[PDB]
């Protein structure tokens, strides 16, 4: 009947599900708990130089906040 | 409603074939799991429904 | 990590487009009144690996009039060109993040239609050499069409990007104010992809196989994932556009279930449409993209040209 | 004119395609020219601040410029806040 | 005797609601709706495929078969 | 026996799983008996349920499927795109005029069976076989391809 | 990734030299589209992608055309490649030995010219405005919209009496 | 910079002289034509993106909208030629001289 | 750089893909083999021959409307500008000058093909 349809229906839903899902949980990871920052401005990709160069450890994703300040 | 009748129909289609091996062995050669009256067995072993 | 992000894109869209075509074999099958495979395998999905097996340990063809270079060259193109496209599409977030993605995603499709031209011609064959002309015929209508409707959606978008269009379609679809250019574009998709009833360079009755009439095994293999990669890329392009997923900065795994859901609902519609309609004529397909698309498409193009103007409504340039 | 509609009305119902582009080809000639907020399309523009505001050396004889960005003087956006 | 399959009687003239409902035809693809809909019913229609060799297809006493000799 | 002995049989076996799950006829026939395959390509027997699927081009075809009259005028046309097939290709004559001429055996422009232009891998007797006799030798070529052991004859060689 | 412009400087100038000797004019407009995309490419390296996409997609549109037409036309029974004659196929190999030739000159006698071999890869981004948004080359060829009107206009009348000139061309 | 701008000028210069050493395909002539083309909007492109010349910027633009109008010239005038003698051939094209 | 390394992979995977489907399968190729498909007859001429076009003008009209396209293509940032009054009038323009070409071309013919 029209059901035997859906095996290969959820197939390509999990084949579909798995690039974005991954793709979201590989930028956490390798970012660090935090989205893969988008610089679409050279404003934004100094930020980010900027915040490589902050941290010390060459790693943008690196956030140093108040703990730096005396 | 008769969703749950249509799964109670697939439920039992799927627990009468014997278990959990009968099951497989005619999902595996017949590609069909419905039941069936037993009308017969001949001498060399094929059943008929 | 980023090969592996590599390889958990690549290697799942392959397998969806292998059963893509286990589910058109299935839903063609249901829609003509029989069943479709269900014997190779469970409920048959062993049967596009049994076809895959079949056609890489079936003989390639290297006729004697053929141009080698050119004969080799085309499906390996096409195949790249399939897979480079659906590299920089975000569900939510993408792989290749670009600025232009649309221009990219124009710019490889015509070299994706340079793939199928290249093939028929080198394929030295009468069927070949028409199946090149009926592409360069439909290229030409549907790609000045879909480039106005394109550039009139992403007017009323803002920008060139695809996470621009997320943030766009937070609150709405852009199917409610764009819905005559999203049945344009949806047409305009079937006649890039090649689909029923615009389809037309693997014509079946007119020609016996186009332009991959002396392709076999292999590269026939190639150029088969090629397109059914290209329609699961154009439909998750559609749904990326106008039929706005839900997006929440919390979880990204909603934005991509309901992005699988909408692209599974066109590329089964998709399948339907080749059920239900017969096979256009290529002249008309051309008549019509530059007489009923075309005319519509510019007043559209103005029409959303005029509105944010009007309206103040003018898309930020983040 | 009685022929007129009577056009119109054929061409509505054999060719609709063509009437429907030429109506929104008027519609967008039309209607800016009537719409209250077109000028508020270009304010926002104007309004967006993509450079820096470079700071004038105040000599004491210009009054209008403010001092201080939270002071009353200046172009205020509530316009466009209450838009 | 004999009808017409194609040739039309008379004119329906021209109205406002016909000549929009015309337009509405073209523009929103009623037909190719329809003929959609047409195949989603036969999608959820019940196929007509036995499940051969396990099942076939029916016969009658008359059938044409292979050639046999028979006996008393 | 050896263990790459073993390793070899299975690999036959996969390969002959996969050609015979996969079999795409070429799109031609000639009379009555393809229009009984026809009939077996419609709803009823569903050869692409079997995964029998047709293709027009002899490139992409696997399969060749002898359905009706073989005539002299035909016999060059079908030894070409018998032999512009690739090469795993088999041949199933159907009915009597492809087996063996049939009711014009003794005509003037009819081969007698289309065995003298190509080799035939199976017979279906009938005029015509109904679409369930030529289901069935289309599940008997299956199973003679499953018998095939090439890689277990290269490596016995 | 210091010589990536100047490798792809080098593929445009082969390409162009195919097309300047003449193959098919399918090999011909083969060469024309490899030669656009790494031009594409040479734009995006040196700065904005639009202009760079836009020429690869005016070019891909054009070669179709041209592809078109040469099925069409401008075909022979035996189409000549690059291989096909020994004289071609001497004159790519010798313009390739000439091109590697010129570059040792120019690396060698000429010193800082045009060429710097230790310099390559120096001198690609001159200035960049580090902080700063609107930077993008799309926004000068949307100000043509505003600031050059008359470039627009010329440019528009070109493309509509193009359109009645073809057609009083091809009315036959 | 300078060394991709020296290899731009070389391409040019191939091109035109493929241009100006005809072969027998009028075709081949106008693919010449547009390679020349091509050289020239890389090199203001590259010109105007390495001054920061967003003002000329709209020029690469408008070169390639006046060549592809050169272009379908061309073709148009290929296709007239096609019509009268079945060929592109600038050995063909040679009735004048008289 | 990540984008040249998937597009790298891409023709990495094709290249194999390719290359195991020329290499793996038994080879047994023949004139007759590798002749060319004229649905089971020796083709009457070569496929090189002129092929005649029908849709040349509309080719040259695409041509044409291409770079209209890409004329029209920077709008969504000629949209942000101060003198919004200007670009509107100017796009408007173009788009009207775009559909008088059409238009005069549908008049005479030039989209109909040829015989
Ligand atoms: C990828 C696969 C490449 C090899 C394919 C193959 O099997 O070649 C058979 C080849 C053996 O030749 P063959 O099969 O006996 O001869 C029949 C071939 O069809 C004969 O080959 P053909 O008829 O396809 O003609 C080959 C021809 C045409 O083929 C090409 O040009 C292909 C390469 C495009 C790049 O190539 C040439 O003439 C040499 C081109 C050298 C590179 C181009 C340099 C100048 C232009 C620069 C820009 C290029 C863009 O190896
Ligand atoms: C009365 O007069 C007469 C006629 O007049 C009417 C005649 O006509 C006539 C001639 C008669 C005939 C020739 C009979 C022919 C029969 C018919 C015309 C009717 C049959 C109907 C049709 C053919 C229509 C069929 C319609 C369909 C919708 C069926 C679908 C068919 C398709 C071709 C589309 C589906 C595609 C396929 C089957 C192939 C798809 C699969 C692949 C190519 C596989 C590709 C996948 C991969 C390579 C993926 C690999 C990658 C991976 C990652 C996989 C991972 C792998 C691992 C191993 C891990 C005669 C003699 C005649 O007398
Ligand atoms: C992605 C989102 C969803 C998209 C739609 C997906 C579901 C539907 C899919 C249906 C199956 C399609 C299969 C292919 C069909 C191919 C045929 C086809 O479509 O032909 C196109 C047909 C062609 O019609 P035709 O060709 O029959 O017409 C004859 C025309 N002549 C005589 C010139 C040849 O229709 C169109 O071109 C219409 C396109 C859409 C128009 C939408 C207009 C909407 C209203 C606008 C505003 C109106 C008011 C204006 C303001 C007034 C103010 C007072
Ligand atoms: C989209 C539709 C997909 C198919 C839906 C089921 C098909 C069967 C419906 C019932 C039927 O037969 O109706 C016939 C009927 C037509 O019957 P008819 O042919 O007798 O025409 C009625 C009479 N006149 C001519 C006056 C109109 O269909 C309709 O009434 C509606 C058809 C037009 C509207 C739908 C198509 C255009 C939609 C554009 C916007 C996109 C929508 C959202 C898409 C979201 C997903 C991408
Ligand atoms: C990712 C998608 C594509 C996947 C592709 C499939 C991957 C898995 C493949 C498994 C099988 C690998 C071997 C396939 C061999 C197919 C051809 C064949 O059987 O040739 C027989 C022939 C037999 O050769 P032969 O020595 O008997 O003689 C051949 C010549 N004749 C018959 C004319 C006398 O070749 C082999 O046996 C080669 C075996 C190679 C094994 C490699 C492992
Ligand atoms: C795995 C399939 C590819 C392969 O074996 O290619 C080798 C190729 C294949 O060429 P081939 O076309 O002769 O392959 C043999 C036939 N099949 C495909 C059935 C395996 O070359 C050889 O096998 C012999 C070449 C000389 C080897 C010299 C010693 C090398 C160590
Ligand atoms: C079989 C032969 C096939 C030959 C053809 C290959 C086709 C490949 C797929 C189609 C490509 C179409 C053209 C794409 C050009 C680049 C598109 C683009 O916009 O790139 C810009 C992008 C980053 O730029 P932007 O978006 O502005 O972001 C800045 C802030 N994030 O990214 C960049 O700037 C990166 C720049 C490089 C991107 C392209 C890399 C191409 C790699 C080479 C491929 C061919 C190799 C040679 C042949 C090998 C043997 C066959
Ligand atoms: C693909 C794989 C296979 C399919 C997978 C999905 C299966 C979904 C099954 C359940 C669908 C339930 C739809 C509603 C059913 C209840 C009902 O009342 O149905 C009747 C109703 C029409 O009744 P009526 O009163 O005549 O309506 C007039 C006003 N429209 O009917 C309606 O209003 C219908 C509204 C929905 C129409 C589309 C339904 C199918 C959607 C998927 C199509 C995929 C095609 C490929
Ligand atoms: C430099 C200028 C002089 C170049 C002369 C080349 C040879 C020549 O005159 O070729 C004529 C040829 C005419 O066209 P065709 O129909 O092919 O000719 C058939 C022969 N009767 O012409 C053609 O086929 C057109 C050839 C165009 C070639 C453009 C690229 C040339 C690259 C090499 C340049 C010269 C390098 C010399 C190096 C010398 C040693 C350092
Ligand atoms: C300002 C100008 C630009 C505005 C934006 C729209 C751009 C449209 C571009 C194309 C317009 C072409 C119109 C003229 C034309 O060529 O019409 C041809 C057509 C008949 O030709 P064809 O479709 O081939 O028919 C087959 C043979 N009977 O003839 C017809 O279909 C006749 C059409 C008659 C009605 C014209 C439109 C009237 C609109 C009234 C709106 C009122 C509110
Ligand atoms: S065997 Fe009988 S049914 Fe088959 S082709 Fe011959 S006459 Fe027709």
């Amino acid at each position: 009947m029209w059901f035997e349809i859906l095996p290969g229906l959820a197939i390509m839903g999990v084949c579909l599900v798995i690039p974005g899902v991954s793709t979201a949980y590989i930028h956490k990871f390798t970012n660090g708990g935090k989205e893969k920052r988008v610089a679409r401005v050279q404003y934004q990709w100094y930020l980010m130089e900027r915040d490589r160069r902050i941290s010390g450890v060459n790693r943008y994703y690196v956030s140093k906040g108040l703990e730096n300040i005396d | 409603m008769e969703l749950v009748e249509v799964l109670k129909r697939g439920v039992q289609q799927v627990t009468g074939h014997g278990g959990l091996r009968g099951l497989l062995r005619v999902f595996f050669r017949a590609n069909d799991i419905r039941i069936g009256t037993l009308v017969g067995e001949d001498k060399y072993g094929n059943k008929y429904y | 990590m980023f090969f592996i992000n590599i390889l958990t894109l690549l290697v799942p869209i392959l397998i969806a487009m292998a059963f893509l075509t286990l589910v058109e074999r299935k839903i063609l099958g249901y829609m003509q009144l029989r069943k479709g495979p269900n014997i190779v395998g469970p409920y048959g999905i062993l049967q596009p690996f049994a076809d895959a097996m079949k056609l890489f340990m079936k003989e390639p063809m290297r006729p004697l009039t053929t141009s080698m270079s050119l004969f080799i060259i085309a499906p390996t193109l096409s195949l790249t060109l399939a897979l480079s496209l659906w590299v920089p599409l975000p569900m939510p977030h993408p792989l290749i993040n670009l600025n232009l993605g649309i221009l990219f995603i124009l710019a490889t499709s015509s070299l994706s239609v340079y793939s199928i031209l290249w093939s028929g011609w080198a394929s030295n064959s009468k069927y070949s050499l028409f199946g090149a002309l009926r592409a360069v015929a439909q290229t030409i209508s549907y790609e000045v069409t879909m480039a106005i409707i394109l550039l009139s959606v992403l007017l009323m978008n803002g920008s060139y990007s695809l996470q621009t269009l997320i943030t766009t379609q937070e609150h709405m679809w852009l199917l409610l104010p764009a819905w005559p250019m999203a049945m344009m574009w949806f047409i305009s998709t079937l006649a890039e992809t090649n689909r029923a009833p615009f389809d037309l360079t693997e014509g079946e009755s007119e020609l016996v196989s186009g332009f991959n009439v002396e392709y076999a095994a292999g590269p026939f293999a190639l150029f088969f994932m090629a397109e059914y990669t290209n329609i699961i890329l154009m439909n998750a392009l559609t749904t990326i556009i106008f039929l706005g997923p839900l997006y929440y900065i919390n979880l990204p795994e909603l934005y991509s279930t309901n992005f699988m859901m909408e692209a599974l609902l066109l590329s089964s519609t998709f399948l339907w449409i080749r059920a239900s309609y017969p096979r256009f004529r290529y002249d008309q397909l051309m008549h019509l993209l530059w007489k009923n698309f075309l005319p519509l498409t510019l007043a559209l193009c103005m029409w959303h040209i005029s509105l944010p103007i009007f309206t103040a409504g003018v898309p930020p340039y983040m | 004119a009685g022929r007129i509609s009577a056009f119109l009305k054929n061409a509505w119902a054999k060719e609709p395609v063509l009437v429907v582009s030429f109506s929104v080809w008027g519609l967008a000639i039309i209607m800016p020219m009537i719409s209250p907020y077109t000028k508020y399309a270009s304010m926002i523009n104007k309004a967006t601040p993509y450079n820096y505001p470079v700071p004038v050396r105040d000599d004491g004889n210009m009054p209008d410029v403010p001092s201080h960005p939270q002071d009353p003087l200046g172009p205020s956006l509530d316009w466009l806040k209450n838009l | 005797t004999y009808k017409y399959v194609n040739k039309k009687e008379q004119e329906s003239e021209v109205d406002m609601k016909s000549a929009t409902d015309n337009a509405a035809r073209i523009l929103m693809w009623t037909e190719l709706i329809r003929g959609l809909g047409m195949t989603l019913s036969y999608l959820f229609r019940e196929p007509a495929t036995i499940n051969y060799p396990f099942e076939k297809g029916p016969l009658s006493p008359r059938f044409r078969g292979e050639h046999a000799l028979r006996r008393y | 026996r050896s263990r790459a002995e073993y390793v070899v049989t299975k690999l036959d076996d996969l390969i002959n799983w996969a050609r015979r799950s996969s079999l795409w006829p070429m799109t031609f026939g000639l009379a009555c008996c393809a229009v009984e395959m026809m009939h077996m390509a419609a709803p009823r027997y569903d050869m692409d349920r079997f995964g029998v699927v047709f293709r027009a081009s002899p490139r992409q075809a696997d399969v060749m499927i002898v359905a009706g009259t073989l005539t002299n005028k035909m016999a060059p046309a079908l030894r070409k795109v018998y032999d512009q097939m690739p090469e795993p290709r088999y041949v199933v004559s159907m009915g009597s005029c492809a087996n063996g001429g049939g009711y014009y055996h003794y005509s003037y422009s009819v081969v007698r069976g289309c065995d003298r232009i190509v080799p035939v891998d199976i017979y279906v007797p009938g005029c015509p076989p109904t679409a369930e006799a030529l289901l069935y030798g289309i599940l008997q070529l299956q199973r003679k391809i499953k018998r095939e052991q090439k890689l277990k004859i290269w490596y016995r060689r | 990734m210091n010589n990536y412009i100047f490798v792809l400087s080098s593929l445009f100038l082969v390409g162009c030299l195919g097309l300047a000797l003449k193959p098919s004019p399918i090999y011909g407009g083969l060469g024309l589209i490899v030669s656009g995309f790494v031009g594409c490419l040479m734009v995006l390296g040196f700065g904005g992608s639009f202009l760079g996409l836009m020429v690869f997609l005016i070019y891909l549109g054009g070669m179709l055309v041209v592809f078109g037409y040469t099925t069409a036309m401008a075909t022979e029974e035996y189409p000549e490649t690059w291989g096909s004659n020994w004289l071609i196929l001497g004159f790519l190999v010798l313009g390739v030995i000439m091109e590697v030739f010129l570059i040792c000159v120019l690396n060698y006698y000429d010193e800082v010219g045009v060429i710097n071999l230790d310099g390559l890869g120096d001198w690609l981004m001159y200035e960049v405005d580090d902080v700063g948004v609107m930077l993008e080359g799309g926004i000068g060829v949307a100000a043509m919209y505003s600031c050059a009107t008359w470039m627009m206009v010329v440019a528009g009348w070109s493309l509509f009496a193009g359109i009645f000139i073809i057609i009083e061309i091809t009315r036959d | 910079m300078p060394s991709t701008f020296f290899n731009l000028t070389m391409a040019f210069s191939l091109s035109l002289l493929g241009t100006l050493m005809f072969r027998s395909h009028l075709m081949s002539t106008l693919l010449c034509l547009e390679g020349m083309v091509l050289s020239l909007f890389i090199m203001t492109s590259v010109t105007s993106l390495n001054s920061n010349s967003m003002s000329s910027m709209p020029i690469p633009i408008t070169i390639l909208v006046f060549a592809a109008c050169e272009a379908a010239v061309g073709l148009a005038l290929l296709v007239k030629v096609s019509n009268t003698y079945g060929t592109d051939y600038v050995q063909n094209l040679n009735l004048l001289q008289c | 750089m990540n984008l040249y390394t998937v597009i790298f992979i891409n023709i990495l995977l094709s290249l194999t893909l390719i290359l195991v489907a020329f290499w793996l399968p038994q080879m047994n190729l023949y004139s007759e083999k590798a002749n060319p498909y004229e649905c089971g007859f020796d083709p009457t001429s070569s496929a090189r021959l002129p092929f005649s076009m029908k849709f040349f003008l509309v080719a040259i009209t695409f041509l044409l409307f291409d770079l209209e396209i890409a004329l029209l293509l920077p709008l969504p940032w000629a949209i942000q500008t101060i003198k919004t009054s200007t670009m509107m009038i100017m796009a408007f323009i173009l788009v009207t000058i775009l559909s008088l070409g059409l238009a005069y071309e549908w008049t005479q013919k030039g989209l109909e093909w040829t015989e």
